[PDB]
């Protein structure tokens, strides 16, 4: 219907939603393993043979008992869609994430949504019913499929061994470095994302800055295009002499601890 | 056509600031004087007594209501007279707070001795029954004979604060204490 | 051999960004393996913003204190 | 003609006196506006170098001046330090 | 056994380190009538129900006792005309400027619809609001105490409570 | 994309993993606590910022840590239902 | 008590057999130490504190009003 939805395609009315964000926001980007934490963890692949779009879905059998609603996704307003794959024991009432109720099926259960934190919710709500196998999976807009939530089979609550661990800061939060010692370099504003041997080597370095009687002066530029200007202090005895302080200063601390 | 009233400086290219002795004292204040002799507060206080007077006429005479605003009047006539010996400007006639330090009519030391006392009595009252009820639950559910024993035995706050105070036993080192070092100072 | 603060001794903790710094709780149990980076798990009569009150802490962030050394009255 | 409000205005007795001719003429308004149109054809020029902000050649490429040598070399006005500070000394 | 129960609240808040904040002070006040789904649910409800009748029938009381002793309300009677006060101002600080309070409640203009003409009336009817509180009172004890579950009254008996 | 971290002081609770609405949290093994399990942030292009994760931690701060990227919002972080950047 | 009855309950179990002649007293079983517990609360025992205070005001300006000795 025209009035009920637009009568043109969902593609004709995204137009260029591709090649504007990633001009919009070229931020927004997906790493090279999404749905997986390490390279070589198995990338279980899926189809639309498998999980279809929802536009090519009408009065599937493994839709549940939904009478619709006006809470669900925007059909040719959006094209991403999230699909959760359940499997049951017995035909019970459950609560969509959109609000409503819909009733499972004896068997094998499909639902579709446009949020992936409506899925998850769903998800919680069929655990919490004693359901395993529950397998959340994503509709790209030319219908490529990337399955998620148990991304490796097993559940995040559950340890699994090939899950290389992400975003794992060696130190406590408030060892991060701070961003005055950070200032200049690509981590000023997010000190988080610093190595810890950055974050380190900026924290031993405001550390040297205060210690005046034994920084180095360090000489200030010949830019000037006349002659050196004789000046009245050896840069060489200076040098000679730091490196000296350097050394005894370095045993004495090692020696300390 | 005029503009706010000009006031006078003093063009004082002597050198020399001259404080006046004689003019630290209220008494010697040429823009406050007694409210006895105040024309003004007299005036305000005539203006009171008509006004109660003329509240009073309202109610019969022998009525509850005209006894108690012949009470009202009477306690106004006494606190004019008890107020005749205050200090009020003059030009407002109302009474003024000395707050210089000067022991006057008035004034302000002993008032401040009295409340620093009673509530040095109330935070140290409290602070001896947090020291020997050291748990949320006696915190919660006072404990009356050792709250009420606290509360009578903080009377001797000045001395016994002043007391552990230099001996180390009121305040709490700095190193003892939850104090702010996130920054990992 | 036992490494760290005794059982149930009160000990003072030195981490800077903790709710208790500088104040004082009980060690529950230390976790004597050398793998474990904040074995030290000591419990405080002060909850935290939390609601929690055990916390697990690294050897080199708790003071262990003597029976009388420290203060009593926090 | 006014109708006056307030009680200042009242009570003072000022009165807005018009000038009798304009002021400006029109000629000299439209040496303003000429003036005012150069100063916008800069003002387009200063906006166009800000918003595409500094090219990296330019002070890279473009050697300093002497005088810009020399007070690099030694710390002097604003430099050998992070900050602008009109008001430095 | 019953006060002990009477600061429950208090020795719950005090057993638990969680719950020794300030905060759980105002949980506990946030959560005073917030009764929590339980088998005595119902009874409950309607002895907090009883209990605040009683409330409003000690305010009733009250009016009414100062209709008696603190209002011009004879007065009002033989001139309507006049301003009705019914709460009389001691002479403390120095509030004796506000001491005849007009009442704009309409209490006066209620009384005089209810053939009320004495200011002995106006006792009697305060003191049997009184008794009417106490007697509220004595139900809503009874109920949250003694008395049947009520939780058929808004499923089951909702025919015989309509 | 709201950076989300994890430190040492992670002691294996789970509570992340199960307080997550969109499955960013992750339990990899690891040999720092004693439950030998550490959380992980794999899927941080999920994030909503709803800090849920935080408000599940039970140390004395949070070992796990969401920092906020309003000038990086996502139609996966911003929670978008109705409008599609895909 | 298989009839669901609220705690504290001064209530006979409904479940009885033919009329008894039994003593049910519907009173609270209340303690006298915990009457005195209950009235050493922080709020009876702060605002008992604060009507004490307020009174003790209100006898001071009673019987000397105003600041008539400043
Ligand atoms: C300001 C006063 C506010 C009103 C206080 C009235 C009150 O709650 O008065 C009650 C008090 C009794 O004190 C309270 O007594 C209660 C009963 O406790 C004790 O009571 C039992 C014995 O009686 C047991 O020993 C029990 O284990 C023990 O806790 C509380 O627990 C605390 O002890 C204490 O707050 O009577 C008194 O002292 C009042 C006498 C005045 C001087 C003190
Ligand atoms: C902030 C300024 C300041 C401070 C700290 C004080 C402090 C004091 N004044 Mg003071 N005073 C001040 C400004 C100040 N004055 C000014 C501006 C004037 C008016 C010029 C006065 C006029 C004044 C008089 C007339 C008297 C005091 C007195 C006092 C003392 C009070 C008695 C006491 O504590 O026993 C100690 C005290 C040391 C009294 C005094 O001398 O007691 C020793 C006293 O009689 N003051
Ligand atoms: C044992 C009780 C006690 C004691 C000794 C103190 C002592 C102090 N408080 Mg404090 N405070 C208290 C209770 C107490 N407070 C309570 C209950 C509150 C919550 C309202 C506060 C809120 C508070 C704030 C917001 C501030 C202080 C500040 C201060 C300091 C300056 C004095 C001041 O401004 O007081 C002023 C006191 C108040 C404004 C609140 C008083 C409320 C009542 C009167 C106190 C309770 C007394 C206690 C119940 C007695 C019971 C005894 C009985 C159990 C035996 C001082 C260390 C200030 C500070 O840090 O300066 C350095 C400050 O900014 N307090
Ligand atoms: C028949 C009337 C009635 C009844 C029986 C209830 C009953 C209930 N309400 Mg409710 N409510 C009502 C009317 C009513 N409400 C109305 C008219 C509103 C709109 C204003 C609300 C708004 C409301 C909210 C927003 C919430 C409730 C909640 C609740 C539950 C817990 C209440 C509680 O613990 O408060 C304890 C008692 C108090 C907090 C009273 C404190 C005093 C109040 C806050 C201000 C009074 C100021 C006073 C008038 C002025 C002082 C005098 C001045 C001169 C100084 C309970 C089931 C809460 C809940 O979770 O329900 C499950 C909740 O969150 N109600
Ligand atoms: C509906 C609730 C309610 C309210 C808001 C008031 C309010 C008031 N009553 Mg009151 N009263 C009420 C119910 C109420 N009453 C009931 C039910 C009775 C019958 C027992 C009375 C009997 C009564 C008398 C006998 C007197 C008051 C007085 C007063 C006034 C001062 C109270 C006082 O001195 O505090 C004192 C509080 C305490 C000592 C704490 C206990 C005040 C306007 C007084 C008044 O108007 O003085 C001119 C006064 O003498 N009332
Ligand atoms: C911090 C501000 C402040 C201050 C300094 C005062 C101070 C005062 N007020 Mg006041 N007042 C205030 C706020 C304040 N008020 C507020 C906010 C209001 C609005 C509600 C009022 C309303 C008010 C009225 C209506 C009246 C006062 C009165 C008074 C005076 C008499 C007090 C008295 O005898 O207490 C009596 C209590 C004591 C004397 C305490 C006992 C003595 C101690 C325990 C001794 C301890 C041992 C040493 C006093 C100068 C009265 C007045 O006119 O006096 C001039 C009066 O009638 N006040
Ligand atoms: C000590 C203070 C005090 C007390 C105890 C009372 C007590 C009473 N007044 Mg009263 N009154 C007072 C001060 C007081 N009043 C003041 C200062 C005025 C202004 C002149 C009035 C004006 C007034 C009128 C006009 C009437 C009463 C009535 C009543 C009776 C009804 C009970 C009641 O108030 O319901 C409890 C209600 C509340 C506690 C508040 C309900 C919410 C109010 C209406 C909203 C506004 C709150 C507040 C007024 C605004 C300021 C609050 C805060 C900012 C200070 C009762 C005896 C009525 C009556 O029939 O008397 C026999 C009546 O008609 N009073
Ligand atoms: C107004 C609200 C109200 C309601 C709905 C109830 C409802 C009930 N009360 Mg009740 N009660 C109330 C107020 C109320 N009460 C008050 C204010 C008091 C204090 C005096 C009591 C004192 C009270 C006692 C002492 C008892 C009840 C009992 C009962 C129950 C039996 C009723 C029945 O079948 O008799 C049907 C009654 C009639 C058809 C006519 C009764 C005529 C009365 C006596 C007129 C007065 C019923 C759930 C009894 C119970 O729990 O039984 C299991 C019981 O023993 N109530
Ligand atoms: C003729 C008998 C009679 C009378 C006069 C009342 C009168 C009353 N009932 Mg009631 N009631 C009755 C029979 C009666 N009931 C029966 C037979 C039942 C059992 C189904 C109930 C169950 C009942 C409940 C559960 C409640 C009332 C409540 C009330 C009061 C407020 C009603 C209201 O606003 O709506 C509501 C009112 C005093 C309410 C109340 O305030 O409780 C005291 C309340 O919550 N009644
Ligand atoms: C009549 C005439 C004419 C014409 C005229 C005209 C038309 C004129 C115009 C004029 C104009 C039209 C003017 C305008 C102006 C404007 C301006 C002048 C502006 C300015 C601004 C500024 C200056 C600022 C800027 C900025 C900003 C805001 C941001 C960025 C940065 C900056 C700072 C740059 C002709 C020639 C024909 C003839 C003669 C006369
Ligand atoms: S809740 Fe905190 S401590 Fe527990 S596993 Fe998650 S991040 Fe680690």
């Amino acid at each position: 219907a025209v009035p009920n939805t637009p009568k043109s395609s969902p593609d004709t009315l995204a137009g260029n939603r591709t090649e504007a964000s990633a001009v919009s926001r070229p931020y927004d980007k997906f790493n090279v393993n999404y749905p997986l934490s390490s390279p070589d963890q198995a990338r279980t692949e899926v189809t639309t043979k498998e999980i279809p779009r929802p536009e090519d879905l009408v009065d599937s059998p493994k839709f549940p008992l939904f009478g619709g609603s006006a809470n669900g996704y925007m059909s040719k307003a959006t094209r991403e869609r999230h699909a959760i794959t359940w499997t049951a024991k017995e035909e019970t009432t459950f609560e969509m994430p959109t609000s409503g109720w819909a009733m499972m099926n004896k068997g094998e259960n499909l639902c579709y949504f446009r949020k992936k934190e409506q899925c998850i919710a769903l998800c919680k709500q069929l655990r919490s019913m004693k359901i395993n196998d529950v397998k959340i999976y994503r509709l790209s807009k030319d219908g490529t499929v990337t399955f998620l939530h148990p991304s490796d089979g097993v559940f995040p609550e559950k340890v699994n061994k090939g899950r290389v661990p992400v975003n794992f800061r060696p130190f406590t939060v408030c060892q991060n470095a701070k961003q005055g010692e950070l200032k200049f370099t690509e981590y000023w504003t997010k000190p988080y994302e610093a190595d810890a041997l950055t974050t380190l080597f900026v924290k031993a370095r405001v550390a040297a800055y205060n210690d005046v009687v034994n920084l180095f002066p360090l000489p200030n530029p010949k830019l000037t295009s006349g002659p050196a200007e004789p000046t009245s202090v050896d840069y060489d005895a200076l040098t000679k002499e730091a490196m000296e302080g350097q050394k005894k200063r370095i045993e004495a601390a090692m020696a300390s601890v | 056509i005029d503009t706010a009233p000009v006031t006078k400086m003093k063009n004082l290219k002597t050198g020399t600031v001259e404080v006046d002795q004689t003019k630290l004292s209220v008494k010697s204040w040429g823009h406050m004087e007694p409210c006895g002799q105040n024309k003004k507060f007299q005036k305000r206080i005539k203006d009171e007594a008509f006004k109660l007077k003329k509240r009073q006429d309202k109610y019969a005479k022998g009525s509850a209501a005209y006894a108690g605003v012949q009470e009202v009047i009477d306690q106004a006539k006494d606190t004019a007279k008890a107020y005749e010996g205050r200090w009020c400007g003059k030009k407002d006639g109302l009474p003024r707070v000395i707050a210089t330090g000067e022991v006057t009519r008035g004034g302000i030391v002993t008032p401040a001795l009295m409340f620093l006392y009673t509530t040095g009595w109330i935070g140290y009252a409290g602070r001896s029954y947090l020291l020997r009820t050291k748990d949320a639950a006696k915190e919660i559910k006072i404990d009356v004979p050792l709250a009420l024993t606290c509360m009578t035995s903080a009377f001797a706050w000045p001395v016994y604060s002043w007391q552990d105070i230099t001996n180390g036993r009121f305040v709490a080192k700095d190193t003892e204490i939850r104090v702010q070092r996130m920054h990992m100072a | 051999a036992w490494v760290g603060p005794k059982k149930g001794s009160q000990v003072r903790i030195l981490r800077p960004e903790s709710y208790w710094f500088q104040q004082r709780g009980t060690v529950v149990n230390v976790n004597q393996k050398t793998n474990i980076k904040y074995p030290v798990t000591v419990k405080f009569d002060f909850v935290n913003y939390a609601n929690v009150n055990t916390n697990g802490f690294a050897l080199w962030e708790v003071d262990e204190l003597k029976e009388g050394e420290y203060d009593p009255d926090l | 003609e006014r109708i006056p409000g307030g009680k200042f205005t009242k009570a003072q007795g000022k009165i807005v006196a018009t000038p009798d001719e304009d002021g400006f003429t029109d000629s000299e308004v439209a040496l303003a506006l000429i003036i005012a149109a150069v100063v916008l054809y800069l003002a387009i020029e200063v906006t166009k170098s800000l918003f595409y902000g500094e090219d990296p050649e330019t002070t890279a490429k473009g050697p300093m001046t002497p005088f810009e040598k020399r007070v690099v070399e030694k710390g002097l006005f604003g430099s050998r330090g992070d900050s602008y500070s009109p008001f430095r000394p | 056994d019953f006060s002990k129960a009477a600061f429950g609240s208090a020795t719950g808040l005090v057993a638990k380190a969680a719950s020794q904040t300030t905060t759980a002070i105002w949980n506990l006040h946030a959560d005073a009538h917030d009764f929590s789904n339980s088998s005595y649910l119902s009874k409950q409800v309607f002895a907090a129900n009883l209990a605040h009748i009683g409330v409003v029938f000690i305010w009733l009381s009250g009016m009414h006792f100062h209709g008696a002793y603190f209002s011009n309300y004879l007065d009002w009677l033989q001139d309507p005309s006049i301003a009705p006060t019914a709460q009389q101002v001691s002479n403390i600080a120095n509030q004796s400027v506000l001491n005849p309070i007009r009442v704009t409640s309409g209490f006066f203009n209620l009384w005089l619809a209810e053939g009320i003409t004495s200011t002995y009336q106006l006792k009697v009817i305060a003191a049997f609001g009184l008794i009417a509180s106490a007697l509220c009172f004595l139900g809503s004890y009874f109920h949250m105490h003694s008395s049947t579950s009520f939780t058929r009254v808004l499923n089951t008996k909702l025919t015989s409570l309509s | 994309a709201h950076a989300v971290k994890i430190y040492d002081t992670c002691i294996g609770c789970t509570l992340c993993v199960r307080a997550c609405p969109t499955d960013v949290i992750e339990m990899v093994p690891a040999t720092v606590n004693a439950a030998k399990q550490v959380a992980s942030t794999p899927r941080v292009e999920d994030c909503v910022g709803c800090k849920r994760c935080e408000t599940a931690c039970p140390t004395d701060f949070l070992s796990i840590r969401v920092y906020l990227q309003e000038n990086e919002e996502t139609q996966y972080s911003l929670g978008l239902d109705l409008a599609d950047w895909s | 008590r298989k009839i669901p009855a609220g705690p504290y309950s001064v209530s006979v179990e409904p479940l009885r057999d033919g009329a008894t002649n039994e003593v049910s007293i519907v009173t609270p079983p209340i303690s006298s130490e915990g009457v005195q517990e209950y009235l050493s609360l922080a709020p009876v025992f702060f605002m008992a504190l604060a009507i004490f205070t307020s009174g003790f005001a209100i006898e001071v300006l009673r019987f000397f009003p105003d600041t008539r000795y400043w």
